[PDB]
């Protein structure tokens, strides 16, 4: 059995910490005020690129991959690449790799952040094992580590946007949010940051229609409709009252709902305009002339 | 609580026991539709009671729409015995309800975003995929769905007891985020 | 240098291999085979912007030299190329015909044509926490 331990010894207190010292070493206790072996051991020098490893994914080793210039790889570079390329068939080598490499590519073309769009990356090598209800179509749970991975900062997202983007919104989406949940509820002011930054807008326009939804949610003048809703109307009196004003087509466009949809929460805020701004608020245009809608 | 769900749809299955020519079937009966290209059965509505009952070459159907267990076993008589007057020996058998549905109003308004995360262990709320709240009660085992409007859909009951038992252990908690 | 090769050597390394196109030619069996086609991609005019950043937020907006040292930020700025995508087909030898992208941040070298602080006076540098 594995027992540790710096007891003093003469001493025991069971127990206290003992110094790391700064230059002797040792860890004397501040009580019985003895040794303890030499230490020896600076944590603080570790491996840099001047061998350390950082694997999220099992553990990494490397082959091959020849290109010192003393001897041409020539026709032992196809010897060793063609050798290796063998090896990668042996126990399904496939399917994790491949996983993380169409990863990055698909991240990448977005831009996605680095910190933690690779942090989604790993929840879904944790979702590819399990067996729980997947469907997995693959492109669906990739959603999932799109939305996890945007989840760093609104960075592309905005999520609905990129879930407006190329193919599959709906249903089997639908099965990916659960996937996720198995959260906090999402709300108003969540998806403020992103539609707004993608509606191009200034922090002046966002800080109001980050206002007005919640009074309009305080004021419960939208009863059930969906937080995007009221967010994408709010955003609508918000950047009409300024100077910067986008349409409900161009609201609704990013905030990915129907300018129908936008209308109809609009126009159940608007009633209470005046309560839900600001106070400092600017205004190009000034509540009385806000569009009725 | 001082209410009573009511029940809205009840659903059956019954064995004729004996094979059956969907499109003989379709034929001879009033009200019937056979279009095997998208559904191997023939659908078949009567008015009294007011049902849809979905028949099958294998001799067995599903009777829908019933809103009380006399009108599910009543109804899937009458059917049973136009398959007879068709010229089939179908006979009443293996008569069971699988799923009765009921609904209610508790009147007052609700904060579903309070009960979800209270009962998250329960409850999937996402007013994104759909408006209402998917309870998931345990005992009795009942899917509610609740509405911020204070309208209550339960379903998954065999027995019209279990949806009486369900809406009265949700109550309390309905209660508890009335908005108010 | 610098300015040499924003203002002339970018757009020829743009266009020296520039465009790549991928055919499709059938095995001339029957319908849906004995279809020959040729897909091109174009690379037109190269665009480069004043330096920017793309904030957590979404939101993009003009980035000064004192707040790229002082937010371990890069002075870059962004490169913007003209594509076309043309098709052409063919069946079982005559070719008929059937925007703006972003591709990367290149970082600005201080002082150069692209920089905000060329045209820039004596006082104009102070207040932007520059030393002149």
């Amino acid at each position: 059995n594995l027992n540790i331990v710096l007891t003093c010894p003469e001493c025991k207190v069971y127990p206290p910490k003992i110094v790391e010292r700064f230059s002797e070493g040792d860890v004397v206790c501040a009580l019985c005020g003895l040794v303890l072996s030499d230490k020896l051991v600076d944590t603080r020098s570790e491996w840099r690129t001047f061998e350390a490893s950082n694997p999220l994914l099992d553990g990494n080793n490397l082959s091959t991959r020849i290109g010192k210039g003393e001897t041409t790889d020539m026709r032992f570079t196809k010897e060793l690449n063609k050798a290796q390329g063998k090896n990668v068939m042996d126990k399904k080598d496939n399917e994790v790799q491949a996983a993380f490499a169409k990863i990055t590519m698909l991240c990448d073309a977005a831009e996605l952040p680095k910190i933690v769009k690779d942090c989604a990356k790993e929840a879904y090598k944790l979702c590819h094992d399990e067996k729980t209800l997947k469907g997995k179509s693959m492109e669906s749970i990739m959603a999932a580590s799109i939305l996890i991975g945007c989840r760093r900062a609104e960075v592309a997202r905005t999520f609905k946007e990129i879930q407006s983007l190329i193919h599959v919104k709906t249903k089997e989406f639908g099965k990916t949010l659960n996937i996720m949940k198995n959260g906090f509820l999402k709300i108003d002011t969540d998806n403020m940051s992103r539609f707004c930054s993608h509606l191009g807008l200034p922090m002046q326009v966002t800080t109001s229609a980050e206002y007005t939804a919640k009074k309009c949610k305080e004021i419960k003048e939208i009863a059930g409709k969906s937080p995007i809703t009221i967010a994408v109307v709010s955003i609508y009196l918000n950047i009409l009252l300024f100077q910067i004003p986008i349409t409900a087509a161009k609201v609704g466009q990013t905030l990915q709902v129907t300018e129908g949809t936008i209308k109809s929460g609009y126009k159940i805020l608007y009633e209470h305009r005046d309560k839900l701004v600001d106070p400092q608020l600017i205004a190009n245009g000034v509540v009385s002339l806000d569009n009725l809608p | 609580s001082g209410i009573v769900p009511t029940l809205q749809n009840i659903v059956a299955t019954v064995t004729l026991g004996c094979r059956l020519d969907l499109k003989t079937v379709a034929l001879h009966a009033r009200n019937a539709e056979y279009n095997p290209k998208r559904f191997a059965a023939v659908i078949m509505r009567i008015r009294e009671p007011k049902t849809t009952a979905l028949i099958f070459a294998s001799g067995k159907m599903v009777v829908t729409g019933a809103k009380s267990e006399d009108d599910s076993k009543l109804a899937s008589r009458k059917y049973a015995r136009i398959i007879q007057k068709i010229g089939f020996a179908a006979k009443f058998t293996d008569f069971k309800i699988q799923n009765i549905v009921g609904s209610c109003d508790v009147k007052f308004p609700i904060r579903l975003e309070g009960l979800a995360f209270s009962h998250g262990t329960f409850s999937s709320y996402e007013p994104e995929l759909f408006p209402g709240l998917i309870y998931r009660m345990v005992k009795p085992k009942i899917v509610l769905l609740i509405f911020v409007s204070g309208k209550i859909v339960l379903t998954g009951a065999k027995q019209r007891e279990e949806i009486y038992q369900a809406f009265e252990a949700i109550y309390p908690v309905l209660s508890e985020f009335r908005k108010m | 240098s610098f300015n040499q090769f924003v203002d002339y050597t970018l757009q020829d390394i743009i266009c020296e291999d520039s465009t790549l196109i991928l055919e499709q030619l059938a095995q001339h069996t029957t319908e849906s085979d004995n279809i020959s086609r040729k897909y091109e991609i174009s690379f037109g005019k190269i665009y480069v912007t004043k330096p920017m950043v793309n904030e957590s937020d979404g939101v993009t907006h003009a980035l000064y030299p004192q707040e790229a040292r002082l937010r371990n930020l890069t002075y870059s700025s962004g490169l913007f190329v003209d594509v076309k995508k043309r098709t052409y087909e063919a069946i079982d030898e005559l070719k008929y015909e059937l925007g703006k992208v972003f591709i990367g941040r290149l970082p600005i070298m201080l002082r150069s044509k692209n920089c905000y602080l060329s045209e820039a006076t004596e006082s104009d540098l102070y207040k932007l926490k520059e030393c002149p």
